């Protein structure tokens, strides 16, 4: 063979696994967003 | 060849992260309804407690 194939294939398993980790933080934010500002509604509430 | 195995070893560890991160999404999302619910219903016993005496005290003074 020649090594520029997988040599730049690499660089493509690399952003497979980068977007990976991308997409499983900026999920488990908003959840936390989402969390966050429930349990505010529920003091404005409850004060209210 | 060598690189139909190396494309099947992302297409793996992709789908098992992205089921543990709704995994966290998911479980969050109860916790806090779950949490949500329980600060409200706290609030629905400390309402009767506090007019339950109070009718006692006006009555007690008349």
């Amino acid at each position: 063979g020649l090594i520029k194939s997988l040599a730049e294939k690499e660089k493509q398993l690399l952003e497979r696994l980068e977007a990976a980790k991308k997409e499983a933080e900026e999920r488990v934010k908003r959840a936390e967003a989402e969390a966050k500002a429930l349990l505010e509604e529920a003091e404005a509430k409850a004060k209210a | 060849k060598l690189e139909a195995i190396l494309s099947q070893e992302v297409e793996a560890e992709i789908q098992a992260l992205l089921q543990e991160a709704e995994a966290k999404a998911e479980a969050v999302k109860r916790e806090a309804e779950e949490k949500a619910k329980a600060l409200l219903q706290a609030r629905e016993r400390a309402l009767e407690a506090q007019y339950r005496a109070a009718l006692r005290r006006a009555e007690s003074a008349g």
